[PDB]
């Protein structure tokens, strides 16, 4: 109940103040993810 | 009971004043720099706001805790 | 000088506590269920990881059963009208707000879980909002337990 | 550093038809570039090299079905380490032979 | 990498889960090297393990603040000893046997001087836990610092958009975006942050009868509405000041609103065109 | 074998540590101390002639307790010492354990292990290091230990206990002290703390020769 | 005995959690601090002689603590066992 | 003095705040979530993004949450019927209010996501439409901390 749910609770809502309330005021986060061609093919 | 608001807050703050600005000068050069710095300096502002706000909640006591007389009855006895 | 008629309320606080609750984590319980059924014949393999919605219906009702026995422990022979009515507000607060968080999640698990058999990124997406849900069970036990305790 | 995102910036290659894959090959060794497409106006199946992925997807083909029979097999497979770049010279064609 | 840690610990705090979840994350972080060879398919579990550095530092921030919280699975730790006490009650005040037999619950108070020796050192004191009154006293707590926490953090939020538009070089940006949006920040939240610090340090026990209450002085300063009745003022002349502020929160909006459209009139409806 | 090593004077040195904080922690660690009184009432029949308490080296004084007759009614009321000295008590006995442990295993170092010891004078600067440490030690456990035992004498003084008892502080009312506790253990033991100061800071500049670094 | 090994781990992780927590609730039992009074079987009677009797029935439940610390210390034992013998 | 039966109507204010709000919280929550799990199998990659409506709605159950316990601290025993009725006012203000909300949060956030999997600029108005709809439930937290304070 606790350690798990709880835990997984809590984890998630910091995530969301962190995304929502604190993150509005400077981050834009509307960029392009950089993958360059970096031989990922090894799996 | 010597639990005064002075010691505790001298120790507490140079501390954490400690951790956040001096140890950033004997954090020694590398590409992990930026991170270890950033930790030093976040987790000193942190803990030591958290622990300061603690304690001020209770400098200066406005009300004091209800307790069952069983626990009166021991702690007379028990504590100081 | 305390009414005999006061100490109905606690009971009733208690009574609402477990039932409301109870009834939110069955629907909860429910719709989840049926989605799941619906889903395990094409992805069998997302049981395990589709059945988490029943257990968050499974916390609801646990919040019930924490309030409502609780209530019950304070309860008294000749509980006052002030006391009893904060356990009936305790009970109401907890059984209502289970209600609702259960009716949440067991729409949401159902929808969901349909919707990561077809594609299963959305996994995260089901758990985040099933928390989001269930959270508001966890206010409703918050303020019941505030009242109980006064 | 962290502190803040890359200084990421734009450019362009020319070089020899013929040179283009070993150096790109040597670019793919590198892993700090990423490329884009100049021909989106047509489909990627309708450029210069067409038969040549072609061949590469059939042989990936041939080798999962080889692959197969190994897992159906005891036989093991190797994961000895070793990851080459590919020649390009023709020995490609002694490769698909 | 500290705040998410910090802001999880401020939500979970408690000394021994926080042990707990150290535990577990140490068990990943040693044998990752294992884990991440012999990987499974297992979704969430290879998630959490992806997660492990984060819920080592969760873990770590978790058993500071469960230790500030002075809670170990709801807990106290005693180390440093009670800043409240019992007997001089019955010394200056006026507690007797007949009391401890006929008030099941009592009371404490710290009007008389014989019971508190200052604050306890390090968290709050072990008392709390078992006392009844618990809830008002860790509420109130709770809530205000949860309080002062989330502002302090959106202010950090709000300077940190001032280094990107250095960068960027937007001089408008600056001047009628992070000034005025810090400024109504400041002027309404960090207010609330200044009253909040301030009342622990202007009231006690023997204002405990009259002393005022900041929801409804926040409240009366939004109405512009401050009576001459009920709990005092705060400070002398504080009235001004607190109309000055919402006068300049209430400014901000427009300040921010109406002059960027302005400008961009300006220098490119006639500027670039006249 | 090498006991000619801890036959050597300075392997005494490290034969007094040994016996000494041994001695020490067996002077401080076992102390029971009592304090006995006497109450006369105005009500003669409601006197307590030969009042006591017992208490221990721990010092929890404020737990120790006694019930005293009221003056009133012949109801007894209830008592408590004033503070605890634990912080200090409890550090310096302990302190008094581990130093000499410590000369234990190196007297044994001594014994058997010389070549070993002096590995690039590696024994003689681990060696300074500790004593070093338990020099520190004793020193702040010494210190805090006096001021406790000080602090402790004031406390427990009969005297200061009839005071603050309110039944001389009641009209006609007589009291007195019957018996004042002995501290000769107490006193041992931090004398012998000093000495166990002064005996691990000269260690430091005797095992300069050993290092080399004198 | 046997038993799956993953059964067998969570059986040894589970006996050392048993055994550490309730050592840390034996100590402070034994020690009779206050923060857990209400867990003590106290009865009414008791809270007029003296606290000698509620320490004896901190130092009751402290024992009990070890007692159950010494059965999770045979069952992480035992677990192990299971463990090394998969 | 005061009449006992007075503390039933400021428990009452204590539960409504919670609860009603709490239901218009859960209404909003299974909406979006819904039309999350819709939208998802199209454009799996707009998930996170569009949890925004839940995030939303979340905050009308905060609402309600802190009017609950502000009331639930103001309450005792003797307090005078006026008050009382002060906090049945709030209670009922901001739970109802927030019932309003949530309501307006679900449809809105529902409609939303579905059509951003079509259209991805309406985002932006999908925002401010729930900005306009998370207004309501902060009216009636305003208007609910006016009357219980009073």
């Amino acid at each position: 109940i606790l350690l798990i749910m709880e835990g997984l609770s809590a984890f998630l809502h910091a995530l969301r103040l962190h995304w929502v309330e604190f993150q509005n005021k400077f981050y834009t986060g509307t960029g392009f993810k950089f993958l360059p061609f970096s031989f990922e093919h090894i799996r | 009971t010597a639990h005064s608001f002075a010691l505790p807050v001298i120790i507490f703050t140079t501390f954490w004043g400690l951790i956040g600005i001096a140890g950033p000068w004997f954090v020694p050069k590398g590409p992990n720099r930026g991170v270890i710095i950033t930790m030093l300096v976040a987790t000193a502002v942190c803990c030591y706001l958290f622990w300061l706000i603690a304690i001020l909640a209770q400098l200066n006591p406005l009300f004091g805790p209800q307790l069952k007389n069983e626990t009166i009855w021991y702690v007379r006895f028990l504590w100081e | 000088n305390n009414p005999e008629y006061s100490s109905f309320f606690g009971v009733m606080g208690a009574s609402s506590a477990m039932v409301f609750s109870a009834m939110g984590a069955a629907y909860g319980t429910a719709k989840s269920g049926t989605g799941i059924a619906a889903m395990s014949v094409m992805r069998p393999e997302l049981i395990m990881k589709s059945i988490i919605p029943v257990v968050m219906a499974g916390i609801i009702a646990i919040y019930g059963l924490v309030v409502a026995v609780l209530i019950a422990n304070s309860l008294t022979d000749g509980i006052t009208l002030y006391r009893s009515f904060l356990q009936l507000g305790a009970g109401l607060s907890v059984g209502l707000s289970g209600l609702a968080a259960g009716f949440a999640i067991g729409i949401v698990g159902d929808a969901g879980v349909r919707g990561t058999a077809q594609q299963p990124r959305l996994f995260v997406g089901m758990i985040l909002i099933l928390i989001f849900a269930e959270v508001l069970g966890l206010y409703g036990l918050i303020v019941a337990l505030i009242l109980s305790t006064k | 550093e962290l502190f803040r995102s890359e200084e990421m910036t734009l450019a362009q290659l020319f070089l020899q038809s013929e040179a283009a894959y070993c150096c790109v090959s040597e670019l793919e060794e590198l892993g700090k570039v990423q490329f884009r497409d100049l021909n989106p106006d047509v489909n990627v199946f309708q450029r210069k090299f067409v038969n040549e992925v072609r061949r590469c997807e059939e042989m990936d083909r041939k080798l999962r079905f080889v692959e197969k029979e190994i897992r159906k097999a005891n036989i093991p497979i190797m994961d000895t380490g070793e990851n080459p770049e590919v020649p390009f010279p023709r020995d490609m064609i002694d490769l698909e032979a | 990498v500290i705040t998410f840690p910090f802001l999880f610990a401020v939500m979970f705090g408690d000394f021994g889960h926080g042990i707990l979840m150290t535990l577990f994350a140490v068990w990943m972080v040693l044998r990752e090297s294992r884990i991440l060879s012999q990987k499974n398919e297992n979704e969430m579990f290879s998630m959490v393990f992806s997660g492990r550095y984060i819920i080592l530092l969760m873990g770590l921030f978790s058993i500071y603040t469960g230790l500030i919280y002075n809670d170990c699975f709801s807990k106290s730790l005693n180390i440093f000893g009670s800043s409240w006490s019992v007997r001089p009650m019955f010394t200056i005040g006026n507690w007797t046997e007949e009391t401890l037999l006929g008030s099941s619950v009592l009371q404490l108070n710290p009007a008389i001087p014989g019971v508190f020796g200052g604050p306890y050192p390090f968290g709050i004191d072990p008392i709390w836990n078992i006392a009844t009154n618990k809830l008002t006293f860790l509420n109130s707590f709770k809530m205000k610092m949860s309080v002062i926490l989330g502002i302090i953090h959106m202010l950090f939020g709000v300077s940190l958009s001032l280094f990107n538009h250095i960068y960027f070089k937007k001089p408008l940006n600056i001047y009628f975006g992070f000034i005025p949006e810090i400024i109504f920040m400041s002027s309404l939240f960090g207010y609330l942050v200044i009253l909040i610090f301030y009342k622990w340090t202007a009231y006690d026990a023997h204002s405990s009868r009259n002393a005022p209450s900041l929801l409804i002085h926040f409240i009366n300063m939004f109405l512009f509405s401050y009576p001459e009745s009920g709990n005092a003022m705060l400070y002398s002349g504080q009235k001004g000041i607190q109309c000055f502020l919402i006068v300049v929160a209430m400014l901000c909006v427009p300040w921010m609103l109406l002059f960027k459209p302005l400008i961009l009139r300006h220098q490119y409806l006639r500027k670039k065109h006249l | 074998g090498q006991f000619r090593v801890v036959k050597e004077p300075l392997g005494f040195v490290k034969v007094l540590q040994w016996v000494f904080a041994i001695f020490a922690f067996a002077t401080c660690g076992s102390y029971t101390g009592e304090l006995r009184l006497s109450v006369e009432c105005a009500n003669k029949t409601e006197s307590a002639l030969n009042i006591e308490v017992e208490f221990e080296y721990p010092f929890r004084l404020h737990q120790v307790y006694f019930d005293a007759p009221s003056c009133v009614k012949g109801g007894t009321t209830k008592i408590f010492l004033v503070g605890d000295y634990s912080s200090s008590a409890e550090f310096f006995v302990t302190v008094a354990v581990f130093a000499f442990l410590y000369s234990m295993g190196a007297l044994a170092t001594y014994i058997f292990l010389q070549n070993k010891y002096r590995e690039n004078n590696k024994g003689p600067m681990m060696d300074f290091l500790a004593t070093a440490v338990f020099a520190f030690m004793w020193l702040v456990s010494s210190s805090a230990w006096a001021k406790g035992l000080s602090d402790v004498k004031m406390a427990t003084d009969p005297e200061n206990i009839i005071k603050e008892m309110p039944m001389c502080r009641q009209t006609g009312n007589t009291c007195k002290e019957l018996r004042d506790p002995v501290t000769s253990g107490l006193n041992t033991s931090v004398v012998f703390g000093f000495l166990n100061l002064v005996l691990w800071v000269g260690n430091l500049w005797f095992v300069f020769k050993e290092t080399g670094w004198a | 005995l046997c038993c799956g090994p993953k059964l067998a781990a969570c059986g040894i992780v589970l006996s050392a959690w048993g055994v550490i927590m309730l050592i840390m609730l034996g100590i402070f039992f034994n020690v009779h601090s206050a923060v857990l009074i209400e867990d003590v079987p106290f009865t009414e009677k008791d809270f007029e002689n003296g606290p000698q009797n509620i320490y004896n029935l901190y130092e009751q439940v402290s024992y009990n603590c070890f007692i159950a610390a010494g059965l999770y210390l045979l069952l992480g034992g035992f677990s192990f066992c299971q463990v090394r013998l998969n």
